[PDB]
Parts: C-alpha cells; structure tokens; sequence
C-alpha cells in the first residue's frame, strides 16, 4: 500500500498554456506510475505509463518525467479536449492505489457569484421540515464557501452543500448550499441569512429574510 | 508662527448642512492649496477636498464629490468646506491643513479639528444600566461592579464612580455609536471583592450637552 | 564662481591639459564637507587623469549628505547621481552669505518630478510640465500637473539644514588613453658643483 | 487614485530601540509621500514630507528612505514621547489617500488577560434587552479577540467592542466585548460563553453561564 | 572562537605605523596616523585606531 499524493488539487491555465501536475509516491514505486485523463461522464483514459511512456492514441502534447519519487505529467499546450481530471496510479505493490486526482481549468476571468436566496416556502413547510437554499451563480475559480447565519449569527452542524460542473464557454460554475431545519426549528428563529465568501469577491455577499417572508 | 483654526462643526440632521471654516495666520494662502482631511473615530485619515488659493481650482475625493464644495479667500486668509446633504457616513473629525502648490507636497500645518456628526436621534441625556459582579474565585481575590452608559448624544460624556468620589480601580471604556443614533460605553470598578459590599458604587455619568447627570447605584448580586 | 547652477541643471566644466594640487582645497578648509571616493584626499597630487569634470550646484544643508556614490534620495536619484565605481571628490561649503536673499533666493531650482531615475552624471533641464495623473496637462499647471522644478526658500532666517551650500564634485576619469590633468609635482633648488 | 498600504498595523519596540514601518504605494507616488504622528485627542503632526525632508520642529531621531514605491519610516531610537500612531499620505495625485496607521508599542512581556464576565442582570433586562459583557483586563499586546458563543456556537452580527487606552508604564489595556440579545432571544438559548484569544494565552479562556443564571 | 556579536575578547589589527617586520610582535595601541591631521592618540579626521 504506497500512496500517490497529487498536487495542486486544481490548476488553471489558458488554452495553449503549459501544464505540469506532480504526483509524489510515499516510497519508491520503481517506475510503475501511470497517468489517466477523466472527463465528466467518462472513463479515465491512459495517457502515460511506467513513468514516461506515452500510450498510443494519446496526443504528442503529453509527456512525463521522473525525479526520485516525484512523477510529473506535462501537457506542452492545452487544447479544449484536455480540460479534464488527471490521476496517478502506482502498480508497484498491492493494493494498487491512486491519488486524489487534480482538475485543469481554463483560467477564465475571476469573479464573484451572483447570489439568490430561496427562503422556505409555505408549500415546502407542509412536509414538516424546512430548508433555506442559497445559490451562488456563474462564478470562478472553483474554491468557494458559504457561511450560514440565524438571527444574524453563525450556524454549525445543520447544513449541506454541492458544486456544479463548469460551463463550456466560461468555465464558471454555481454552488449550492442549504440549511436543514425541522419546521419546529424554523419557527424558533426570526432572521435567516447567507454569507458568501469567494476569491473574486472584495466583501462577502450577505442576503437575508424574515421568518414567514417569501 | 503658522496656525490653522477650525470651526463650523457640530450636530446636524441627515440631509442637512454644515459649513466648516479654517482661520489661518503666519503665511498667505496664495501659492498654497488648502485641504480638508477627515478622520472617523477609530479610523485613519482621508482627504476630502482641496483648493488652490491663487487659482480657484478645486479637487474632491470621490467619497464626498457633489455633496461637498471647497472654497478659499486670500483677502481674508481663511478657507471653507461647505458640506451639503450630510449623511451618517460623514460623521468624523474634520481637520484643515495646508500644503504648497496644487499638489505633490505634504501638509506642514494642521489645525486641531472639529467634530462633525450626523444623527436623527438629536441630543439626549444618558440612561444607566448596572453590571453584576462575578461571585467566583478570581486572581488576586478581586471583583468588580459596573455599568453601561447608554443612549446619550453627543460624546464626550464623563463617567466616574460614587458620584465622582471613586476613581480608584476604575476602568472606563471609550464610547461607541449605536444603531439608536446615540452613544454608549461600559465601565467597571475592580477592588478586592470584600470592598464591593463596603464602598459605594454609584455610576456617575455627567452629560453637559443635555444639562443632566445620572447617578446609578450598583450593588452586588447573587451570581 | 560668482554664481552656481541649480541642482536640477548643475554645471559641468570639463578640465583637460592642465595642472593642480588637490590639497590646496583641503588646506584652505573652507568646506563643511570634504570626502573622496576611489582616491584618497591626503595630498594625492601624483595622479594623472584623461579628464576631470568639475560639476557644480547649490542645495540645502540637509541635502549635502546625498552627494556621494551609493546614495539615494531626491537629488541622488532625480537631480544629480554619482556612479557606484566613482573616483572623485565631493567638496561643499556653506554659502549663506552669497546664495541667500532677503525674502528668499529663489534663483535656485531642484527637480521634484521625473518619470524615471537619472543615470550617473545625467543632466536633464527640461521645463515641460509633468503629468502626475491620468489626464493630459496640455501645458497647464494644476492638480495632478507639476512644472517639474521648484525653488528653494533660501531665506536669511533659515536654520543650518535649510541654508544654501555650494557643492563641487570632481570626477577623475582614468582611461587607457593619454592623461592630460596632473598635479604640480614638487621641485627643488638646482645644486651645482656637489654630488647630487 | 493611488492607494496606500501600511504595514504592520502595530509594531513593538522598547525605549532606545529602532523602529521601521513600511508604506507601499500601489503606483508611483514620486517623492510626494508624507509621514505624520498622531496622539490621542490631537491632529496629526508632520514628521517627514516629500519622502525624505525632515520637517522643522521634528526631532532628529526621525528619518526615512525610498526604494521603488516603498517608503520606510524610521525612528532611530524611541523615547516615551514617540509612542504614537503613524500614518502615510500620498500627495502626488488626487484624491489623496492615506495608509491605515501603525501603532508603536514598547515590547513588554506578553501576557494573557484576566477575564471577568458580567452576565445580563435582572435589572438590565428591565429595558427589554440583554447585554452579556466580557472584559479582558490588564493585557499586552493590542491584538485580541473574543469568540462569543451561544449554545456553544460561534456568534457574529450581535456583538460590539471597545478598547481602553494603554497604561503609562506598562502599556497594557483592557478590552470590552459584548453580546446583544433581546430578552426574548436571551431566553431561547441555553449556553452562553466568552472564549478569549490572545498571544500570551496558552489556551483560550472560556467562561460561561446558562440562561437565567446571574 | 566564533561568538555571537563577534569575539570581543580578541583583538585584530587593521592599521600599522610601518610595515611589520617578519616574526616580530607589535603590541602597541597608539592611534594610526593615516591622514594629514595630527592624531596624537585620539580619534579625528583621517585618524584610525
């Protein structure tokens, strides 16, 4: 059981730019390292094997190298078909393992999310439960977070979150987060709010509503 | 000797106006630009406006553009800031200062400034709230009684204890402006805890602008 | 000299085909400042240079310290710069009884604005108005537009740091070329009819 | 519109020690940047103008220098009269901006605050509101914070702070931080606490009470 | 021999009155007359210890 640590978890580079992804074995794996390219909805494709061998059918743009336990994947010039998640795998010992994987983006202009708040509705509350939905739309880069507040103060242990894939022209994405309350908990509070934090945002976006509103 | 002296501050209602004036002596105005600089309590300095005394030309910070007009008079050796449609955001201490030429030079002389405030809550005397002591063991065996002085306007307010007789052990905090449009501050008196049942602890709040005072007795409570 | 140049427009006299002893300046001791770089000040009258450049100007007392190799500052960077490998001497003296006037001697100017730093021994005496801001000046002085120079308030009441000083800098140019400026090497009396 | 960044926000140096504060212009400021000294209750005094010119009336201990857009503000040796908040002004272009202000302190042994809690009293609650008060006493340096908690969760949006000036021999100070709840909100939460964070504190101080207690 | 701040107990010579003779010690502390300004044992213009 030899681990392949991968970094950076995400990389941004424009089309035609050079990309390097590094996989670090926790110990020697000899030269037995393979790289794979995975697209959404698709199987990983072998790119490179045995540290530096290009797999037939893989563009010449791809190459690899090794120094010590550091295995590197290089794309000399990114084309639109290369914006994929890349993985490293070692075949030295069993169990054979893979690293976390890293994602390559197109380095689209960085900007803050548009934020809409969807307060629990009267119809939704018929279920006996409640949820507050905060949606951050059309923004970039991938790292983003939402803090939640009740009676304008931070909440914890009562929320869920997910992130969409990236737009084919903009590389932007949306983020969804929500509070999970029973209807009975909804009834105990008066002010609900979503605080949005992002790298393209100079000041966190705060949106709110009163209980029973909207 | 060069001097700059401010006037024209005070309390205005939002949407109203105040006209600042800076008297000057020891130098002419011609050849210099006159400038106003703003400083909110707890914040750093911001330039507001400037006028070249020998040209009549002006420059303004974007933050006050439109609302404020700057002017100067070389025969009078004085300068003014006309602040219209004043907002809550314009509460600050305003200072006059001078620099040579239109710009590119620092400010050599500064006046001491004037406080400009905007508030719909007008002028109010204080109300006083007590603070219960800790009843638990502490370092040094000390304990404190206190008060919260609230809803008065404008600042300064003078706060002491035992109707002004107790200064020993007194720790008084600066006031801050609240959502009420009025000011508030905390204060405590820390003594060996047995003294909390021996000495008198009356929160002495003296507020000259409303011609009043509040003497609020604070006593130890179960805790 | 009766009058010295403004530091922004410092004068340069090229010296060649001549002889002088540097220790004369030292011995007169009219200066507040006398410091040599590359060459010692201690009667180094046995050296020859291709050229000597005697640069001269008037600055404030608090600015005298900037006229040297390795220095930075408003003059060292925008009015008068000396090179890291400078060989030469910086001599300066208080000129308050010459360069000060009642009401202020404003005949002396210095540069406040430029878009770049000066090269060693660069002289730029342009009077074009400097654009500090984003809009064009179009020849007009104003906020964000500065006529690049300013005068010195050389008043009769100035404290020492604000009194004018006359600065002369002697740059000694040693090249793989015939030298033309030397010192008056000391001679002795002719002695005849004896072993000499 | 040239902005100024000043760093650090606070600096310590004892009497006889040397102080250097750095002011960075976002663009060229030429040599039109000025250094001012401010004492509580007073207007800023000019120390140095146009980057390096010492202003008449300012002690010779004050000096400074430039590299690129970085203006170093130097006190060759501090005396008690030099403990002040220092600011940079950029007069090169309009609008004129300033840095944030650097407070110089004396390098006293660093130590944690004594912490006193003054929970809402029955008398205070007569107004219809609760005020939970935590005072941090006799401590140094200036950077400090209170992590307020309700039902042991971190609060925000419901608090206020005030800081006293510093002691003339020790330069220590006290910090006031409070929570605001209406009486109605006060009685809807069970556990109140003040978690104190400080440089001289080996473990955050936590003090607490239950609703209705004290 | 190395000390933080320099080994202050060790003395080094920077200047000499005349070139030192081979294998001969010189333990004199007299100030060196580097300049044209008489030194006479004390710090001055172009005088160095």
């Amino acid at each position: 059981d030899i681990q392949m640590t991968q970094s950076p978890s995400s990389l941004s580079a424009s089309v035609g730019d050079r990309v390097t992804i590094t996989c670090r074995a926790s110990q020697s794996v000899s030269s037995a390292v393979a790289w794979y390219q995975q697209k959404p909805g698709k199987a990983p494709k072998l790119l490179i094997y045995s540290a530096s061998d290009l797999y037939s059918g893989v563009p010449s743009r791809f190459s690899g190298s090794r120094s010590g336990t550091d295995f590197t994947l290089t794309i000399s010039s990114l084309q639109p078909e290369d914006f994929a998640t890349y993985y490293c795998q070692q075949s030295h010992t069993y169990p054979i393992t893979f690293g976390q994987g890293t994602k390559v983006e197109i380095k689209r202009t960085v900007a803050a999310p548009s934020v809409f708040i969807f307060p629990p509705s009267d119809e939704q509350l018929k279920s006996g439960t409640a949820s507050v939905v905060c949606l951050l739309n059309n923004f970039y880069p991938r790292e983003a977070k939402v803090q939640w507040k009740v009676d304008n103060a931070l909440q914890s242990g009562n929320s869920q979150e997910s992130v969409t894939e990236q737009d084919s022209k903009d590389s932007t994405y949306s983020l969804s987060s929500t509070l999970t309350l029973s209807k009975a908990d909804y009834e105990k509070h008066k002010v609900y709010a979503c605080e949005v934090t992002h790298q393209g945002l100079s000041s966190p976006v705060t949106k709110s509503f009163n209980r029973g509103e909207c | 000797e060069v001097q700059l002296v401010e006037s024209g501050g005070g309390l205005v209602q939002p949407g109203g106006s105040l006209r600042l004036s800076c008297a000057a002596s020891g130098f002419d105005l011609g050849g210099y630009s006159m400038h106003w600089v703003r400083q909110a309590p707890g914040k750093g300095l911001e330039w507001v406006a400037g006028i070249y005394a020998s040209g009549g030309a002006t420059a303004y910070a974007d933050s006050v553009k439109g609302r404020f007009t700057i002017s100067a008079d070389t025969s009078k050796n004085t300068a003014y800031l006309q602040m219209n449609s004043l907002r809550a955001e314009d509460t600050a201490v305003y200072y006059c200062a001078r620099s040579y030429y239109y710009g590119g030079f620092g400010m050599d002389y500064w006046g001491q400034g004037t406080l400009v405030t905007v508030s719909s809550a007008s002028t109010k005397g204080p109300s006083v709230f007590p603070l219960a002591p800790s009843s638990k063991s502490t370092s040094g065996g000390t304990a404190a009684l206190g008060c919260l002085v609230k809803d008065y306007f404008p600042e300064p307010v003078t706060v002491s204890w035992n109707s002004g007789a107790l200064t020993s052990g007194v720790h008084t905090f600066p006031a801050v402006l609240q959502s009420s449009g009025l000011y508030s501050l905390s204060s405590v008196v820390t003594v060996p805890s047995s003294s909390l049942g021996t000495q008198t602890y009356i929160c002495n709040v003296n507020h000259k602008p409303s011609n009043t005072k509040v003497d609020k007795k604070v006593e130890p409570k179960s805790c | 000299a009766t009058r010295f140049a403004s530091v922004y427009a410092w004068n340069r006299k090229r010296i060649s085909n001549c002889v002088a002893d540097y220790s004369v300046l030292y011995n007169s001791a009219s200066f507040s400042t006398f410091k040599c770089y590359g060459v010692s000040p201690t009667k180094l009258n046995d050296l020859c240079f291709t050229n000597v450049y005697a640069d001269s100007f008037v600055i404030r007392g608090d600015e005298v310290r900037q006229i040297a190799p390795g220095q930075t500052g408003k003059i060292a960077d925008y009015n008068y710069k000396l090179p890291d490998d400078f060989t030469g001497c910086v001599i300066a003296w208080n000129s308050n009884n010459l360069d000060s006037k009642v009401g202020g001697n404003y005949n002396y100017l210095y540069r406040l604005f430029r878009k770049s730093n000066l090269k060693p021994f660069e002289r730029d005496i342009s009077t074009e108005i400097y654009q500090a801001g984003s809009t064009p000046c179009n020849g007009v002085e104003g906020f964000n537009c500065y006529f690049p120079l300013q005068s010195y308030g050389f008043q009769p009441t100035n404290g020492v740091g604000y009194q004018p000083y006359r600065v002369v800098v002697l740059s000694f140019e040693l090249l793989h070329a015939p030298a033309t400026v030397c010192g008056p090497k000391k001679s002795t009396n002719l002695v005849k009819n004896k072993c000499v």
